[PDB]
């Protein structure tokens, strides 16, 4: 009676002490959510920086080991897997600033994704972060294109000092809440060290707000 | 013209509500803890403080029958040896227990990086084992010298004789002298200028991280840690400063006067204890997910 | 238009069938035997060997090895009885949604949102659990797999279609594009000739796995189906929505049997299980515990509250001994 | 056209289906949990000395 089953006991116990070291790794490395109208977008940031469903992008900047999710790939219905990225420390958004003129309404589109997105009770405390993708040509676009083609309310002059704070104060005002969830918007850049460094930062800060509230500081 | 009745009564009635609140609230933090909530390492970190504290507290009525009955000790030496050691130990590790929940924010706060890679739980496991053996090696002597020395009036009290045998009592009263002020010399340095400087310094950059940096969108994160920071200056702080005088005048304090600086020790006494009791209140309590797991259990 | 207004008349022809087949309420047929569901059930045993949140779980035919998946990577085979983890596979992908164990227990599947059907073997001569073969073949996540035997099986995906799979081939020998809305249930008749699938499109249709046919629809709901389960006779099924009611429908008559509603709840329902006589139903909901209802009563019997979560996929052994529970705390639980 | 073609075909298809009485499908439903309700562990608490679990 006790012959064989100690040994499916140390069994257990063995491989439950590697389950409690690899759960250990799972918890060292930091998630982020990626998602957005912008499939063209998304994989500028993705290939900016060196490092089928869903693809999973592991690389490490500044001894922090991060952990890049695409899920523009998938095409099924949101609510019904969503739910699984609820533990992930924060969101990365990317959406394309030159889609405000194309028919696909694709800013809108990307507006009402945002909007969907923020609303969810599965992201009620994970601060999303922003990235403005094709700045360079979004600049060179709004010259013969105005801003206002499809934003019924826009009165303003069309330059790009302007012209992108007005996007990202329209994004940041499509929350519920204010003081759970931070939005950081970045402004996309040649760099490639620079589109890497905004996440550290913003990462930096999520993890922040997560010890305050782990340790009950908050 | 003498306030000292109400002085006591004032310590017996803090004593009481001592025991009371501070054994429901940390048998409610032990169960909450270790069965209802997983285990992580604040969670065990809060868990270690609530033992250190509790088992203070189930001891506490054995200080309350030696106040009631004075210089008297109605129980056994080795009950004697017992208490007087579980209380060193149970204080010293509920000190360095703030002081490393203290040092665990400060680099959970200043290095985000190494607090989400190399802090986990096997690792808050191999930190406690620290505090712990620091207290025990700092209470040795405590266990070494404790015995309960019987008195010529008929009272027999619990101190330190710092001598096994009396070769002659102004030779006993030096060594003992000697003892107690290297011995307090060394617990003032070991429980203030480390301690209270670490938790200070580590609540102050905290303080200043959260707002050169706007990471606090609500005044909570600083008020909690004004208000536990200073809880414990304000109970172990004026205890740390009259243990530092009664030092320094320890030699004319043995002579048998001075019961002015005694009764000043036992009230400073009262208030430190006040700590192991209240550090549930803030230390976990304060939390809304700690409040709101204790009502669903209960 | 016209083929439209044929459907239509369709639709219209096929109600009126139902209508008038019906007779009386079934529940009006039960309702003169005695209820004899009143039962209390207690925690006989707690599993904690998950770091992240349990999305599937599956039952052994022994009725002593259990499979669990959780988000963390990790894929184990728990011993029931005792309590030990038999084995503990790693993931390439943590995110899983469903899983499946073979009725002889030789194989295991895997699937999430990866959309591969990664199948491990059990019985191999190595120590290790090495992968037998990866079925990526499907463009949706998958969201129910099922064993028929050691060599077919049967997954259900994102993509709104439904796949019969051979692991010795590795290829789709059926495909099911008859449903509209995303597959996210399955469920295998006792003799595996059928079986029936819950989309997002609020319909359930049947189908076989011999034919690759849609023998026919039930469209009862009017919220997307999460769980489904045959009755251990094989002539019924019920099948759970996010409207906060299961329902269960026969394989002749065809329509609503029984309704188990109640108006104090609200949440959706992920999990619906039968025993071995099929009397009680199990059935899972989102409000942090599952629930007990008389599959022939249409009354909640006993509340099953152990879970400090959401319940995600609960099972009843084959023998019918005891029903296991899993839920988002990472903690499985055992409970007669 | 083809996909609406295929479903107005099954939906003419899967008319002729043999319909039998509800009564009748309720008794059917319970005469199998009567005669397998004597080995039904859940319904009637087996004892702890036979019982698996404990």
């Amino acid at each position: 009676l006790s012959a064989e089953d100690k040994a499916a006991v140390e069994r257990s116990k063995m491989i439950d002490r590697n389950l409690r070291e690899d759960g250990e790794k799972a918890a060292r490395e930091v998630k982020l959510l990626l998602l957005g109208a912008g499939e063209s977008g998304k994989c500028t940031i993705v290939k900016q920086m060196k490092i089928t469903g869903i693809v999973e992008t592991h690389f490490t900047f500044k001894d922090l080991h991060f952990k890049m999710f695409d899920v523009t790939a998938q095409r099924s219905e949101r609510k019904k897997w969503i739910h699984c990225f609820e533990g992930v420390t924060a969101i990365i958004f990317c959406v394309a600033l030159s889609d405000y003129d194309l028919v696909l309404n694709r800013m809108h589109a990307s507006m009402k994704l945002f909007d969907s997105i923020c609303n969810n009770k599965w992201f009620t405390d994970t601060s999303i972060i922003l990235f403005l993708n094709k700045k360079d040509l979004f600049e060179e676009k709004i010259k013969k294109s105005p801003l206002t083609i499809c934003y019924p309310e826009y009165a303003g002059s069309n330059t790009y000092e302007e012209a992108a704070a007005y996007i990202q104060c329209q994004f940041e005002d499509l929350n519920k809440r204010k003081d759970t969830k931070e939005i950081y918007t970045h402004f996309t850049c040649s760099t490639d060290t620079k589109n890497v460094q905004f996440v550290f930062d913003a990462v930096t800060d999520v993890i922040i707000k997560n010890n305050l509230k782990d340790c009950g500081l908050f | 013209s003498a306030g000292y009745l109400f002085l006591d009564i004032i310590t017996y009635l803090v004593f009481a509500v001592t025991f009371v609140l501070g054994v429901l609230g940390n048998g409610l933090v032990i169960w909450v803890a270790g069965f209802r909530m997983t285990h992580t390492v604040t969670t065990i970190s809060y868990l270690n403080l609530a033992v250190a504290d509790f088992c203070f507290t189930s001891t506490l009525p054995f200080f309350m029958v030696r106040k009631a009955m004075g210089g008297h000790w109605p129980f056994g030496w080795f009950l004697c040896k017992f208490v007087f050691t579980i209380v060193d130990i149970n204080l010293f590790g509920s000190v360095f227990l703030i002081a490393l929940i203290a040092l665990d924010r400060c680099v959970c706060v200043l290095h985000p990086v190494w607090t989400q890679n190399h802090r986990t739980v096997s690792l808050a496991k191999k930190v406690i084992i620290g505090p712990w053996v620091m207290a025990l090696l700092l209470t040795l002597p405590v266990i070494i010298r404790v015995t309960t020395v019987p008195g010529k009036t008929g009272t027999v009290a619990c101190t330190f004789n710092f001598s096994p045998w009396t070769n002659d009592p102004k030779e006993r009263i030096n060594v003992a002298v000697a003892m107690l002020t290297v011995r307090g010399i060394i617990r003032f340095i070991i429980g203030f200028s480390a301690p209270m400087s670490i938790v200070a310094v580590s609540y102050g950059l905290i303080a200043t991280k959260i707002h050169k940096q706007g990471l606090i969108k609500s005044s909570r994160p600083l008020r909690v840690l004004s208000f536990v920071a200073a809880a414990f200056f304000l109970c172990w702080s004026p205890y740390q400063v009259v243990a530092l005088i009664a030092t320094v005048r320890i030699r004319e304090l043995l002579q048998g006067m001075y019961k002015e600086i005694g009764i000043a020790v036992d009230v400073t006494s009262a208030l430190a204890f006040f700590n192991s009791c209240l550090n549930p209140m803030l230390y976990v309590f304060m939390g809304q997910d700690f409040r709101e797991r204790l009502i669903h259990a209960l | 238009d016209q083929l439209r207004q044929e459907a239509e008349q369709l639709k219209n022809q096929i109600r009126d069938a139902r209508k008038a087949c019906a007779d009386a309420t079934l529940s009006q047929i039960t309702n003169n035997i005695d209820p004899v569901g009143r039962i209390q059930m207690r925690t006989r045993r707690t599993l904690r060997g998950h770091l992240a949140k349990i999305y599937a779980m599956h039952w052994g035919t022994d009725s002593r090895l259990l499979v669990s998946a959780s988000q963390d990577g990790k894929l184990i085979i728990w011993d029931s009885y005792t309590t030990n983890k038999v084995h503990a596979i790693p993931l390439r992908s943590s995110w899983v949604m469903t899983c499946a164990y073979a009725p002889s227990g030789n194989y295991v599947a895997c699937g999430g949102l990866d959309n591969i059907c990664s199948i491990y073997n059990l019985k191999t001569r190595e120590g290790n659990v090495r992968v037998s073969r990866e079925l990526a073949g499907h463009t949706g996540y998958l969201s129910c797999c099922r064993f028929l035997d050691d060599n077919q099986i049967v997954t259900s995906s994102g993509d709104t279609t439904c796949a019969l799979w051979d692991i010795e081939t590795g290829q789709q020998t059926t495909t099911f594009t008859g449903h509209t809305g995303d597959v996210m249930s399955l469920s295998l008749a006792p003799d595996t000739r059928l079986f029936v699938s819950g989309a997002c499109d609020a319909s359930a249709k049947l189908w076989d796995v011999r034919e690759g046919m849609c023998r026919q629809t039930f469209t009862g709901h009017e919220s997307d189906i999460n769980a489904i389960c045959f009755f251990p006779n094989g002539n019924a099924f019920a099948t759970g929505s996010d409207d906060a009611t299961c329902r269960l429908f026969d394989l002749r008559a065809d329509q609503e049997l029984m309704t188990y509603s109640h108006d104090n709840i609200i949440c959706g329902i992920t999990s619906v299980s039968f025993s071995k006589s099929g009397r009680l139903l199990l059935a899972g909901y989102d409000d942090f515990n599952c629930n007990v209802w008389d599959a022939l009563k249409a009354d909640r019997a006993g509340v099953l509250a152990g879970h400090d979560n959401r319940v995600s996929c609960l099972g009843v052994t084959d023998d019918g001994m005891a029903v296991a529970t899993g839920s988002w705390d990472s903690f499985l639980k055992i409970w007669n | 056209i083809a996909q609406a073609r295929k479903l107005v075909e099954q939906l003419k298809m899967e008319a002729n289906i043999d319909r039998i009485k509800v009564s009748k499908a309720a008794a059917d439903l319970m005469a199998y949990c009567e005669a397998h309700a004597k080995e039904d562990p859940l319904l009637t608490p087996v004892p702890a000395s036979e019982n698996p679990f404990r």
